[PDB]
């Protein structure tokens, strides 16, 4: 296959949908990676997503340790 | 209620150097003639490729600190803290946010500088991370400081309304939570103001990004003089070497040939040497800049004039090309008065220390008050302690301590 | 590796070897290939020379920084937002290794949270009351205090709270007793 990225162009690999932790950095945000038994290029995934719960009068206290 | 903006470089601009073309040109045999001096160019090329992904070490040290990314609820209520013109922006395609759209624009046929220096063997690779990336770093940075706190440094985020984190930020530095619960209205305002004085700094001077401008310029003229070596004889006969090759013969063709290959592989090991010296510096100053990142906006710092010139309250981050940017909200007092003081009470025969503040006196009477703020009291037994008699310590003084006990057994 | 495969090359000479050069050509023309020979394998060690400087100076950055963390995080204990670990920092312990050294961080991490509704003072008889070192909190019906790092609900009383002004200028407060444990006593 062919794929036109920033840093070049890329034969040999598929582009993917999906988005994981980096492992053969390519450049411009692309990284590539060996799954599935074929080689896989993606963008990077920064990390999972979240949301806090905000209002005048809420708090979170903790009731354990480690 | 003061905000300073401070600047730091973190990273650098990575090349690639290729020695056929730069030495040897499109003539093939100099080319053959390369080939005896050795291995010069693998070390180059492993050097550069150091530098190279060190770069994006120090990137991905410096911004990626944080496991999840937050985003602020869509009701933008902070306690009568604005933070409009620091949060993203969803408008505009880059989702950036104000200062930082006006601190990327302050940072700037016939053919372009860069193509002409590809065409003789020196390249630009691309970073990593875009700046898309860096945006939604600083952006979940500013969630999580705003909606959480200093939770978030150390465990999971604990959400906390603005005005307490407040009141526990004055604790920190020395001041009751009832000086900031009475002039909440009156901080804001301050706040708001220091943000907007930032705004029209911004907007007006143009020359509070020198750092990064000197790194720019630093590595243009690095290029620019290793271009411009390529022009001179080194003791030969002329910088061309077909002309060489055409006017005269191979016995003096030699010599002239290896003045010109030693004089070109001289000047790249100055440039990778100076190159590397550069690359130390710039990993110093983004090792600083990540520990003040953990140090400042993840928590509140004790240190002295590190944090901001004040007493620290926090901080805000913001991206830069090629560095970052903080803007430190700190404590500064103001209108300050004389008083006469005594280091102790002497009282029934007995010495009396305060708990906390200081002692004062307005003339006549005598109070007790906290260090950095007026607001007297009288002396008790509630907010004194008592150890030893009255004639040991120097300076003491007369007066009368007030027992809460003996009024409630008369009445 | 690399300096001692240097020692291959001819720098433009006619060998890579010296007897064969004195012994093939007479001295006024073998001065200018030994002069070659000479110039090359200078400049070669002095850049392996120069390039040891620069890592020798980047080993000590790395040692003055782990004699700094030796010094802190070992000896004492560190306020430091994530210098001697990720957490609240509690003890380190030391290890050798070849070339380096080994820290062991052992900190606390929070755990097992839970929502609550809170108010920033309380008004009563006419005044507002602050907590000292705590916070008030409330699990649908009734008020308390508690420590801000761990869950220990206490009863609002004189001893923990403090009084400033009256209750009609803080934004936020709510209505409650507070149990002055005097007049129990006193009346019993």
């Amino acid at each position: 296959n062919v794929f036109q990225t920033r840093a070049g162009c890329l034969i040999g690999a598929e582009y993917v949908n999906n988005s994981y932790e980096c492992d053969i950095p390519i450049g411009a945000g692309i990284c590539a990676s060996y799954q599935t038994q074929s080689i896989i290029a993606y963008t990077m995934s920064l990390g999972a997503e979240n949301s806090v719960a905000y209002s005048n009068n809420s708090i979170a206290i903790p009731t354990n340790f480690t | 209620i003061s905000v300073t903006t401070e600047i730091l470089p973190v990273s650098m601009t990575k090349t690639s150097v290729d020695c056929t073309m730069y030495i040897c040109g499109d003539s093939t045999e100099c080319s053959n003639l390369l080939l005896q001096y050795g291995s010069f160019c693998t070390q180059l090329k492993r050097a550069l490729t150091g530098i190279a992904v060190e770069q994006d070490k120090n990137t991905q040290e410096v911004f990626a600190q944080v496991k999840q990314i937050y985003k602020t609820p869509p009701i933008k209520y902070f306690g009568g803290f604005n933070f409009s013109q620091i949060l993203p922006d969803p408008s505009k395609p880059s989702k950036r946010s104000f200062i930082e759209d006006l601190l990327f624009n302050k940072v700037t046929a016939a053919r372009d500088l860069i193509c002409a220096q590809k065409f003789k063997g020196l390249t630009v690779l691309p970073p990593l991370l875009t700046d898309e990336m860096i945006a939604q770093y600083t952006s979940a940075l500013l969630a999580g400081t705003i909606t959480s706190g200093w939770t978030f440094g150390a465990g999971a985020a604990l959400q906390i309304p603005f005005a307490m984190q407040m009141a526990y930020r004055f604790n920190g530095i020395g001041v009751t939570q009832n000086v900031l619960y009475e002039n909440q209205k009156l901080i804001a305002n301050q706040f708001n103001s220091a943000i907007g004085k930032i705004q029209d700094s911004l907007s007006s001077t143009a020359s509070a990004l020198g750092k990064l401008q000197d790194v720019v310029n630093h590595n243009a003229q690095a290029l620019n003089t290793l271009v411009k070596q390529l022009s001179s004889k080194f003791g030969a006969i002329s910088s061309v070497l077909n002309d060489i090759f055409s006017r005269l013969d191979p016995p003096e063709a030699e010599v002239q040939i290896d003045r010109l290959i030693t004089g070109r592989l001289q000047s790249l090991q100055t440039y990778v040497t100076q190159q590397l010296i550069r690359a130390a510096e710039i990993r110093a100053s983004a090792n600083l800049a990540a520990t003040k990142m953990s140090e400042c906006v993840l928590g509140q710092s004790k240190r002295v004039d590190f944090c901001g010139k004040g007493y620290h309250l926090m901080s805000f981050p913001q991206s830069a090309p090629h560095g970052v940017v903080f803007l430190h909200v700190t404590y500064v007092p103001a209108q300050e008065k004389n008083f006469t003081t005594a280091p102790a009470i002497c009282h029934d025969g007995k010495a009396h220390f305060p708990r906390e503040g200081v002692f004062v006196s307005n003339g006549t009477h005598w109070f007790v008050t906290q260090r950095n703020f007026y607001e007297p009291q009288i002396i008790t037994t509630d907010n004194t302690f008592v150890s030893g008699n009255c004639d040991v310590v120097i300076g003491i003084v007369n007066n009368t301590v007030y027992d809460p006990l003996q009024p409630e057994l008369d009445s």
